[PDB]
């Protein structure tokens, strides 16, 4: 039962290269829940973190992390606390949600994510945003705008070279443009936690932003491939991966932050960026406020 | 929740108001953010990372602060919350009311373990 002890499943290239129509998502265990010892989002976020522990994440001093969709209908933010437990002690966490909440973030901003004005570039973007209206399924499942427009612009302007993203999607909450932007990272996948395996939720991961097109992705076809993968892949609900947490914390990599003009970016720089060994962005003081 | 949280906005002593409420049968504040931890920590009260022993549970600090949860002024003359952005260890026998426990106790000023639940000074 090897996969039960993994934090979840990552979309394989076997399904990335397929070419199929977008079909309805039909999970055999749909909306089955697993009991927790502890909010379910604790186990969801820890499993995402465990999977990112296997990725070439850049981990600098004073790491800049922004967490969108961090609130719950309970007024608390279990995911942000997991991020606090996972990240280096000197990491800066900014979180945000439409609704009021309280959290262990350094900076907490209320309102539409569009009101979140980031003056600088950040190192890691986590989004768990989901718009309630996506539940009103009528007609074709088409690419969505919503907060994805904001996130896509963020990736293009306010993400360090070398930085990464993890953005929650579902069968109906998804964006053609966001999939295509995954082609500007060194590597990308969709990761589905075992704790929420009965959901079409997945975290779209872009690992090590390169600012240039590395893979030409048809975003509509790729979402159809993601759904084909979910429709083809038994996933058992499980939190076994959280039984041993001795190595849960993000490795303290001391990744360097360099300022470089675009023309100075040679093959060495790209290689370092692609291996998680370098960030390119300002080294100023971060300014993240509501506009 | 939305009742005891509402209550501590009708008083000048929110700490006493909460404690009197739960000491008289009131439902403790729920939805404190309990973490999953290797029970291999030092056992101090308040810590940058989780530090639960096998006899403890760790909570996200803001979730166990009455002042954070009720969105009222913190009493610290510094204005800065002692819990928010940090983790707070609770004796495992007290997980029924993490907030009540925090209002009721104080970490040792020299050893930083809970007085009566770890402090050996
Ligand atoms: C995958 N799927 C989708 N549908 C149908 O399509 C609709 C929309 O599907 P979806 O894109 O919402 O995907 P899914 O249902 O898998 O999402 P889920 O409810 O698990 O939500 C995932 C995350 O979205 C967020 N979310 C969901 N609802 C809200 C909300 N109301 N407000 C804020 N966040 C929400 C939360 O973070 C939640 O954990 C479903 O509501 C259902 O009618 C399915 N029906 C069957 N019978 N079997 C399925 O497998 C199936
Ligand atoms: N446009 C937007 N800007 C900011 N937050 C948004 C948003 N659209 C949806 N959201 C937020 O998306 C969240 C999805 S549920 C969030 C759960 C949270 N991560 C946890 O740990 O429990 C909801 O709280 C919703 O308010
Ligand atoms: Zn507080
Ligand atoms: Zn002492």
């Amino acid at each position: 039962a090897s996969a039960d002890w993994k934090p979840g499943h990552a979309m394989p290239s076997l399904f990335k290269v397929q070419n199929v129509n977008l079909e309805r998502c039909e999970l055999a265990n749909y909306k089955q829940s697993i009991p927790m010892p502890v909010h379910m989002n604790i186990a969801k976020y820890m499993q995402l973190c465990q999977y990112l522990n296997t990725c070439t994440l850049a981990v600098p001093a004073n790491m800049r992390v922004i967490h969108f969709g961090a609130g719950s209908d309970k007024g608390i933010a279990p995911g942000t606390s997991v991020l606090r437990q996972w990240l280096p002690t000197d990491a800066i966490i900014i979180d945000n949600d439409l609704n009021e909440f309280v959290s262990d973030a350094d900076i907490t901003l209320f309102g539409d994510c569009v009101t979140v004005r980031v003056g600088q570039q950040v190192d890691l973007v986590i989004s768990d945003m989901y718009d309630p209206t996506t539940k009103n399924v009528t007609g074709s499942n088409e690419s969505k705008a919503l907060f994805f427009t904001y996130l896509c612009n963020l990736i293009n302007n306010n993400l360090a070279l070398g930085g990464s993203v993890a953005i929650k999607i579902t069968e109906h909450s998804w964006s053609v443009e966001l999939y295509e932007l995954m082609g500007k990272f060194a590597w990308w996948t969709v990761f589905c936690t075992n704790a929420n395996a009965s959901s079409s939720e997945g975290f779209l991961l872009g690992i090590n932003y390169l600012g240039t097109i590395k893979e030409n992705i048809d975003g509509g076809a790729m979402h159809a491939n993601y759904i084909f993968w979910r429709n083809s892949t038994p996933m058992n609900l499980s939190t076994y991966s959280l039984f041993d947490l001795s190595k849960f914390q993000l490795k303290l990599k001391g990744t360097p932050v360099l300022q470089l003009k675009e023309s100075q970016i040679n093959e060495l720089v790209i290689s370092l960026l692609s291996q998680g060994k370098l960030l390119i962005r300002d080294n100023d003081t971060l300014s993240v406020s509501t506009d | 929740n939305s009742s005891v949280l509402s209550l501590v906005n009708f008083t000048v002593d929110p700490q006493k108001a909460y404690l009197d409420f739960v000491n008289a049968g009131g439902a403790p504040l729920t939805n404190c953010v309990k973490m999953l931890t290797p029970k291999t920590g030092t056992g101090i009260a308040i810590s940058v990372k989780p530090e639960s022993t096998a006899d403890q549970e760790t909570y996200g600090g803001a979730s166990v602060c009455l002042y954070c949860r009720a969105h009222i002024e913190h009493p610290d003359v510094s204005g800065v919350c002692k819990y928010k952005g940090k983790f707070v260890q609770i004796p495992a026998q007290c997980v029924r009311d993490p907030v009540g426990f925090c209002l009721s106790n104080t970490p040792c000023n020299v050893c930083q373990y809970w007085i009566g639940y770890g402090c050996n000074c």
